[PDB]
């Protein structure tokens, strides 16, 4: 999982 | 000002206020008065008042018959247990006898312990800067579009909340956790100041408890470190949460260049079905887009796969990109709409997506590396 | 016989059933296929079992379309999941291939582990003594009549489960904890020979699970060791618990010589209320009886006190008596009639509670010393 | 608590 910031 | 609290009124005059109030108890017991509601009879108004520290609910109680002036704490679940066991229509005479709250009706007689209006908790006083007043369906619509994404522990405390933010003659909602992003925008028919302040979640969870959707309205009063809302005979008061909330402008992707449109229902049942063979802990998902299809595929540690095949609009380059499952139901679910747009770029960056016939609420979904 | 297993089915013939079988499973892991479904298909029918050893369920389900003999198992919920998650009216192709058990409808695939039919446990075979049939809704009578009084996980483990017990034209079901008890019976039509089982506690609610109250009667063949019970297309199996059953007739209160009676909902929320300021644990009431009187009294560690005053018809000496008010709610909330009879004989004996106007059922508690 | 038995 990738964060948006 | 009375040393001698007493008041009668009727059960189902009570019910509700009592219920409402105790919204902010439970949970582990640190302070013994914090189970307790207060309790305070002056000038033909009964108030209850239930807190947790971080946030306060009150209630008033119109008293038509004789009363006597004063307060004091009784046990929170007790008393509405008691009232709301008694019979419809009884009437409920309450008073203070030494350090125990009596409640009376019939031949049913009730003695509480108490524990001292004094020590009751209060809120800071603090001054409104910003009010104003809009149906409660509206803050439904607002909280309910957005309440899934926020934060339930992050370290990043400013996430664990949400954002209520006033622009031009609107009232937008943010909520993120850092791997997707909900925001929701309604006019509310007058002219406000910019402000942007972060409920935490537990107030936000509140202020939705309290709005039965009915017509009285609910006016909403903003400081500078605190938020009051009135419903109705209701009052609920919280503290704000600190930080720099992020700013859902610069979190919309940016010129997505892939566009695809689905029935709302299909894909959510297919994401719902594929998600059954998911990860249990880690959710993933792989979505396949070529001309006019989407394919969604999930495995697990077993090694069983779900696959789905639909039909959608899209023109344009294929690509691939990986979600949690979940984090797409939960928006697809809040849509509740007919047709769904969702816009892409690549693989490694997030997707909007929306109702393809409405742009009041957007979503943000970050997406994994499978 | 058969190594390539098949068969094509309606969804919604295969949903109530695959709910039904999964009626055992749940809990702590232990061998593993005890958390799939046995599936076999054989001329016509496809079987589905689940179980937990002590028990099992089984579905049969007509198959109408082109099908394969075989069998395998795999894993419940996500095997049902798909199935309930599939559009309704879908058509549901399934088939082993290898190791994997594939199901297909639509542009939907999912391919499932599966585990050996031949590792499915099996109940040892035994013979049936004694077999009636019965309408559904009488069983649940039966059951709901005294289930809340078996006991949990006492060391007289006869006492874990309800015992059945045929006797003239009637079927009877005794429940008892040491505590208080139950016992209820009805006439089913047919001459019975005299039979006696303990049928554990997680079969008598599994045997409730399954009857839905509609015409489908229910069959009951009765071993020495085990208990069969056919509704439907469903067959329930289980194993008997050993130990000697308390005689119910030596438990009724012998010439109870001071009778009350009273309103059964009066009552229940007088003892409802009176709950609330009883002992969270112990749960001790007080009961007093006078001249067409009864009070209750409860209290706490906390010194917090109810009282509930009641008018009812008793002529007799004054006494005073303590009881668990669960237990008393337990038996008010099982009699749902008019007017309850009390049958008391002093502080330290059991008293009898009935319906005043039927003797179908009877309840025996016994007081506390408070 | 008594018990019946």
């Amino acid at each position: 999982q990738a964060x948006l910031f | 000002p009375g040393s001698h609290m007493k008041f009668t009124v009727e059960r189902e005059h009570l019910l509700k206020p009592l219920q409402q109030v105790s919204g902010p108890l439970g949970g582990r017991p640190t302070l013994p008065i914090l189970g307790n509601l207060l309790l305070q009879v002056a000038d033909g108004t009964l108030s209850l008042t239930g807190t947790d520290l971080e946030m306060e609910m009150v209630a008033r109680v119109a008293l038509v018959q004789p009363h006597e002036p004063g307060a004091t704490t009784v046990p929170a679940r007790k008393f509405f247990d008691i009232c709301r066991g008694l019979p419809e229509g009884a009437e409920i005479a309450v008073q203070l006898e030494g350090e125990r709250m009596l409640v009376r009706s019939g031949r049913s007689r009730f003695s509480l312990s108490t524990l001292p209006a004094a020590d009751f908790p209060n809120l800071d006083d603090w001054q409104s800067e910003v009010e104003f007043t809009l149906p409660q369906a509206t803050m439904k619509r607002l909280i309910e579009a957005t309440q899934f994404s926020m934060a339930h522990q992050d370290v990043r405390y400013y996430l664990n909340g949400m954002l209520f933010e006033t622009e031009g003659e609107e009232l937008r909602t943010v909520a993120t956790d850092g791997h997707r992003l909900a925001v929701c925008s309604m006019p509310i028919g007058q002219s406000l100041p910019s402000h942007s302040v972060i409920v935490p979640r537990k107030g936000v969870i509140e202020l939705m408890r309290m709005l039965d959707g009915g017509d009285n309205p609910l006016r909403v009063q903003i400081g500078s470190n605190n938020i009051r809302a009135h419903v109705g005979d209701f009052i609920f008061t919280s503290k704000l949460v600190d930080g720099r909330f992020p700013d859902y402008r610069r979190v919309l992707p940016k010129n997505p260049d892939k566009h695809l449109e689905a029935g709302c229902d299909l894909l959510k049942q297919a994401f719902a079905r594929a998600a059954i063979l998911s990860n249990e802990k880690f959710r993933g998902v792989r979505l396949y887009v070529s001309e006019n299809q989407l394919k969604i595929t999930a495995n697990n540690p077993e090694q069983e796969e779900a696959e789905e095949i639909l039909d959608v609009t899209y023109s344009g380059a294929e690509m691939e990109i990986g979600f949690n499952v979940s984090y797409v139901l939960d928006v697809l679910n809040a849509l509740k709409c007919e047709n769904v747009r969702m816009m892409l770029t690549d693989s490694v960056s997030s997707v909007q997506i929306e109702d393809a016939a409405s742009q009041s609420a957007a979503y943000v979904v970050m997406p994994m590396r499978l």
